[PDB]
């Protein structure tokens, strides 16, 4: 509201960068604290700063994570909120926006200057406005008050023309009617941040570690946690990554992105149930993904009835997540040899090895092709329906009321469905 | 944003050195723009001259393998990297990290034209399979299949049907083909409705928020965990504009002078991998191309799934 | 004026696959269709100081401290099978056409002076001595590096495959091959034949290339190494992680890629080294100094700056490292 | 460097060091009284939070095992 | 001024495999293809307490109480047979030769004088005495490190692998041949000059070396060990891992490079101790000290480096030293 405050404020400030200064380097000699104190004191210092500014500049997208050979334009920008759902960007970031710094590393002074709060907000919305608090603090004149308000304003926007390297990104996509647009993407520094401080509350923070610590002594807490599994740090600076930006220089490197990885990332290998006598209770039964799927099944087997259609509704594609992953387990095991089936064994499942290896009719043309082919073997989906209920909780509660008889009708409907898929298996 | 006459499985292609930073916030599988952008490379080499159309294509991941690492003590992960040749001046150049991965994909493109009835499906199946033999999917090299046992034959089956049990058999049968994977498509209307859950859970909530809370792993005390209806992977949505579209001669240092640069920033969306029995046809996996150049918004997406 | 484009680049052409390797016993090399794969294993090495000391740590009482700590390492190491002594290494290679076309590139009149001035080039005489190079470096096992080092006997097999079978099969000698003198072979001339008609062509020509190695009962293979930075963790890591694909030791493509572009012996310096990997700067990192360096005129910008713009067309030797630059690719241009 | 102690357990160092990788190493056994439960080899950079971190898990599971055995008998 | 160049880098010659050992009988021998494998096994020991104490604990409450509650740990551990005697340890070694040539140098210059230095050195003496005292280490079982001590009888084959067949077979009673003395012998001299011309270059060498030796029936035998970083619970108490390759207990390649090393007689120090591995800074790891101390003029890194810069020839048993330092190989080079 005065700007007699706003100058005691600066003058403030100055004192504790000039003291600090002084007192890093312990200057004894060479004249050197006379010219600090005869510099960085007075409006000479602003002149300085209106220097400094034009070679620096606050960017929300910078293109220096790309190639840094990469000579471009840097933007400040926020995307228009789409009309479109269920989509993420920049243009969710509102008050909660922090501006990258692209430039020289050594004349950042400026905009810790220039990012202030003295009065309640920041210096950047006070020199925008024609405030009669601010404009007047910084100079005694008026001219010198343009040109540093322009030199500062500046700072903000796009400097010279709009320009992206070689090095850098540059997209086709192709418009609906016969078009194309070249579409040269930046990295979004400010969204990088956001998701690093919300990664880094989740993992690091005070509350989630006292949540992790409550698990680990396995008692009650108010709130959960988070884990983020899978995370894959990408870093842009080899050593000096304040050559790339100031938010870069707080998170040396360090993308943490997220792992958008397909199921099949992790293929173990593939076995021959050799000599054992039932696979999906001997080899498919202990396969993670299936463990987890049947352990979830063990907890919603005794559940509240309160929300029972949506209950149901997840079972049912529980249970074909299941018999999804049997159909997956087959014809992983379709590319082992074509006739594992017919080695020597006491125990081989050889009421489920029809369906276990289909490529034994090609060396058997007589043996097992017209077998296989007349039978239609459909009671493997009786005898995987028989270890679903060797699988399921024994619970009395549901036998006895209708809750069993609707599992038993899910059940059904999908046993008939995976029946379905085993039962065209010859074309 | 249309039917497809055919749908054209792209049998089993082994992709050497993928991209895998597929977008600033994730890493792993590619991007779906790649995919997109690898079939529209395909219509405008040879799909101009079979007089038919490729729009639509269906990711399938067989097999997924990155070039990564976990260093001992740490639970994230790095990528390897490549050592680039040094500079002019004898030393090591600065080293841009850069991930790359193993795939091994079938996709099925939609086609659609006068082609299809003008040609043999067998010819053309086979002459986008060579043209496609010499290209590059997402940053890496296509491996071609050589001296196996057995090559696997491309293979384009007409929607139309003589009738529905045959077009039924048809659909599972080229779901048998590609059953050692996991569809792709996305979840643009569940990410929309977790959002809207969460806001009632707690106000002033983002759609980032809901994005990041639908993939990681939500421990609750009673400790239990929050269940995920699928996979739910974030994915790369599309691009948004950042800047006026400028002339094709405006923007310096640009790819050509004849085509407009805009200035975007990536759209982060959600995605699922899926098996294929669990769709109706399969023409529901197909990814399309929505740009919208008036407000931005250049997106690629499968519509037409639920 | 023809100013030079602002952006431009080159699609990697010759490009192959990953080197798999394998194992097995000689005099079977016919029947290595299911030889079992060489696989990555861990060994533990403990070692002492040998490095060069700073003139400070060169104390006795220091030295024989820092001794009595044990050096232990966690290494990756590969060896043949105790009853094998061939390695078996095999990659797939695409020769892909359009190789003078530049993949971006922003001046319409710089592309069609680029593209006459490879149009003269390639009618003028063709890809006849890179196609050599390279048929050269593919018939002597370079791509094996350390792995033909001290083989008792070397034999490459390379296959032409048209559809899904063996078009045109080749066979050679690789100890008696050359590494530094490219000479003229009737076979090795088919096959330069064939790399020439690939690069000249629309399409691509593929070949397998399968290289056994008499190295010898159990020895140590080796398989390209990867790189991981260790980012200043506090933790101790594994000092040496080798590449495999799927539990097969294996050779990266960009290695195998530098083993076939060593085709340069043109550049300034003499030839000591004998060929060179065809790079800008024409950089050695086993040497660890860039030949071809641009204050003399013979570093590929300059070179291709003289004879696309002002028409200065450099020796014959010259235009073929320039064309060699622009088979393997890169991202060119000035801001 | 010195001894930890958590309630009953103590962490000691191992009075020669060594090295794996390129970086020194020390050897931390966890003790309950006089019974080992766990040895780890700890870089000497580690501070006494980071060694107690790294056997808090061991030192959780061990609690939750103590409270299940000794768990009182419930009457109903 | 010829200063010495930052990256010196060479290559391992004489390569050994990793060395599988299995059992038999003695007078079985002669047909030892179809001995089975020694296995490493796990088995339980309880230790007591028999270390030393800190001053602290030694009052009688504590080191009882301590007693009272011994640790309990789980051993890897290798046995003969029973019924088996005797010791078959088999591998293969590989000579290289082109010693004085490194892998990387990014001076050209001091690699021209190093490659001089190291060929006047072959013009004066070639590598004959090298290559003797490799022989020797060949002959007696020194690679059998801690099965050679209380053996009844060693006996070492080894067989010159040319073309898969043997070209030339040697057979030493490695007990008569001592770990102490470089003499004279007509079959280990021809070895010896095989090796020589191995290392000189003139020839592929590939040896393949059998030692046997009678341990005792069911008696420990001493393959090589792991490092174990932790011991925990959910692993069953695991102190002790030996090394294997497929369920067959192996001898790490690295030790058995190291028996063969222990050529070096010409450290400052007394030879009462006899024979040291060839490293910089002489350094032995079970001694806790280092002969050839930097500070005295007869460590490597001083001896090359006044060799070649300032042409200072050492003696010539210091010239045997520093190539068989070349022999063995490095990350030499400063930074």
């Amino acid at each position: 509201p005065t700007w007699q405050e706003l100058r005691q404020f600066i003058e403030s400030f100055i004192q504790e960068r000039l003291q600090g200064k002084l007192d890093k380097l312990q200057p004894d000699e060479d004249d050197k604290r006379q010219t600090l104190l005869a510099t960085h004191r007075r409006e000479a210092w602003l002149a300085d700063a209106a220097r400094r500014v034009g070679q620096l500049q606050l960017v929300t997208h910078t293109l220096k994570p790309i190639h840094p050979d990469a000579r471009g334009s840097n933007l400040h920008s926020l995307p228009q909120a789409p009309g479109q759902p269920g989509l993420a960007g920049s243009h969710e970031l509102g008050d909660r926006l922090v501006s990258d710094v692209v430039g020289n590393a050594a004349a950042l002074d400026v905009f810790k200057f220039l990012s202030l709060q003295y009065q309640g907000k920041n210096l950047l919305n006070w020199l925008t406005e024609d405030s009669a608090e601010a404009l007047q603090a910084l100079s005694d004149n008026a001219e010198q008050a343009r040109e540093w308000r322009q030199a500062f304003i500046g700072i903000t926007t796009v400097k010279g023309a709009p320009a992206s390297h070689s090095l850098a990104k540059q997209l086709y996509f192709p418009l609906p009617g016969s078009g194309y647009h070249l579409l040269a993407p930046l990295f979004p520094t400010s969204l990088v941040h956001h998701v690093h401080a919300l990664l880094r509350e989740a993992r690091f923070g005070d509350a989630a570690k006292a949540a992790r610590e409550a698990r680990s002594r396995q008692e009650s807490w108010p709130h959960g946690f988070s884990e983020y599994p899978n995370l894959a740090i990408q870093k842009f600076g080899g050593t000096k990554p304040q050559n790339i930006s100031q938010l870069n220089n707080e998170r040396r490197g360090e993308n943490w992105l997220l792992p958008s990885l397909p199921p099949n990332w992790q293929r173990q290998n593939v076995n021959a149930p050799m000599r054992h006598s039932s696979v999906f209770e001997h080899d498919f039964g202990r396969t993670p993904e299936v463990s987890r799927l049947t352990r979830t099944l063990q907890r919603f087997l005794a559940k509240t009835v309160h929300n029972n259609l949506a209950i149901r509704q997840r079972r049912a594609q529980l249970v074909a997540q299941i018999c999804d992953e049997a159909l997956q387990y087959a014809a992983r095991l379709r590319e082992l040899e074509p006739g594992w089936s017919a080695t020597p064994g006491c125990q081989l499942h050889d009421a489920e090895q029809l369906w276990l290896d289909p490529l034994r009719a090609q060396t058997d043309e007589t043996f097992l092709q017209r077998r296989l082919r007349g039978d239609w073997p459909a009671e493997v989906g009786n005898r995987f329906a028989n270890w679903l209920n060797r699988a399921v909780s024994s619970d009395s509660q549901i036998l006895g009321s209708p809750e069993a008889a609707q599992w038993s009708q899910e059940l059904s409907k999908e046993l008939t469905m995976f029946k379905e898929i085993l039962e065209d298996e010859r074309d | 944003v249309t039917d497809p006459e055919a749908l054209l499985l792209l049998p089993r292609l082994s992709i050497q050195n993928a991209n895998a930073i597929s977008s600033p916030l994730t890493w792993g599988f590619p991007s779906p723009g790649a995919f997109t952008g690898f079939v529209h490379a395909l219509q405008r080499r040879v799909g101009i001259s079979l007089d038919i159309e490729l729009d639509g294509v269906g990711i399938v991941c067989h097999r997924f393998e990155a070039q990564i690492s976990q260093p001992a003590g740490k639970r994230t992960k790095v990528f390897n990297l490549t050592r680039n040749p040094l500079n002019r001046d004898g030393s090591t150049a600065a080293i841009v990290e850069e991930g790359r991965a193993h795939l091994e994909v079938s996709l099925l493109l939609g086609v659609h034209g006068d082609g299809l009835d003008d040609h043999p499906a067998q010819e053309i199946a086979r002459q986008v399979q060579e043209q496609a033999g010499a290209m590059r999917l997402a940053g890496g090299s296509i491996l071609p299949w050589c001296n196996e046992r057995f090559p696997a034959p491309n293979a384009e089956l007409l929607m139309l049907g003589g009738s529905d049990e045959q077009r039924r058999k048809n659909q599972r049968r080229l779901t048998r083909r590609l059953l050692p994977g996991f569809a792709l498509v996305s979840r643009e209307a569940l990410l929309q409705q977790h959002l809207e859950t969460l806001r009632t859970t707690l106000p002033e909530a983002t759609t980032l928020d809901a994005l990041l809370d639908l993939c990681r792993i939500n421990f609750e005390p009673p400790w239990q965990v929050r269940d995920k209806p699928g996979w739910l992977v974030p994915i790369p949505a599309g691009y948004n504009a950042l800047s006026p579209l400028y002339l094709p001669g405006e923007v310096r240092n640009a790819r050509d002078r004849e085509t407009p640069l805009r200035f975007v920033e990536n759209l982060f969306g959600l995605g699922e991998w899926l098996s294929p029995h669990r769709v109706a046809a399969l023409s529901d996996l197909l990814w399309y191309h929505h740009a919208e150049p008036d407000k931005g918004l250049y997106r690629w997406s499968t519509p037409r799934f639920v | 004026i023809l100013s030079t484009a602002s952006v431009l680049a080159f699609e990697r052409k010759l490009d192959p696959s990953d080197a798999l390797m394998s194992a097995g016993a000689w005099a079977q090399r016919d029947a290595s269709q299911e030889w079992p794969a060489v696989t990555v294993r861990e060994k533990s090495v403990r070692g002492t100081i040998s490095n060069r000391l700073k003139t400070k740590d060169r104390d006795p009482a220091k030295l024989d401290a820092s001794i009595q700590s044990p050096n232990l390492q966690t290494v990756d190491v590969a060896n043949l099978p105790s009853d094998a002594d061939t390695l078996k290494v095999r990659f797939t290679l695409r020769v892909l056409g359009g190789a003078g076309t530049p993949s971006a590139c922003n001046d319409a009149a710089y592309r069609d002076k680029l593209l006459q001035t490879v149009a003269t080039y390639v009618n003028d005489q063709g890809f006849a001595e890179l196609a050599r190079r390279y048929a050269h470096n593919l018939a002597n096992a370079r791509f094996l590096w350390r792995n033909r080092v001290g083989a008792e006997a070397v034999e490459v097999r390379i296959n032409h495959i048209r559809q899904g079978e063996v078009a045109r099969a080749w066979r050679f000698d690789a100890l008696a091959i050359g590494l530094r003198d490219f000479k003229a072979d009737a076979e090795l001339d088919a096959l330069a034949e064939l790399i020439a008609s690939g690069l000249s062509g629309s399409g691509h020509v593929l070949l397998e290339v399968v290289a056994f190695a008499r190295i010898g009962d159990g020895q140590e293979v080796f398989p390209s190494q990867e790189l991981i930075l260790d980012k200043g963790d506090k933790k101790g890591q594994k000092s040496k992680t080798l590449y495999s694909v799927r539990d097969a030791a294996a050779i990266h493509s960009q290695k195998i890629g530098n083993a076939l572009r060593t085709i340069d012996t043109w550049y300034p310096d003499e030839d000591g080294l004998g060929p060179i990997a065809v790079e800008p700067y024409g950089s050695v990192t086993s040497q660890g100094k860039a030949y071809r360096q641009p204050k003399q005129k013979l570093d590929f910008y300059t070179l291709l700056d003289n004879w696309v713009l002002r028409d200065e067309a450099p020796a014959v030797e010259q235009q073929h490292y320039v064309i060699a630059n622009l088979i393997r690719g890169g991202v060119f241009g000035e801001a | 460097m010195n001894a930890i102690h958590i309630g009953p357990f103590s962490i000691t160092p191992a009075a020669r060091g060594l090295h794996y990788g390129g970086l020194p190493h020390h050897q931390w056994t966890l003790y309950y009284g006089p019974r080992e439960m766990a040895i780890k080899t700890l870089p000497d950079s580690y501070t006494s939070s980071e060694v107690r971190d790294e056997f808090s898990d061991i030192i959780a599971e061990f609690v939750i095992d103590a409270r299940h055995r000794y768990a009182p008998d419930v009457l109903e």
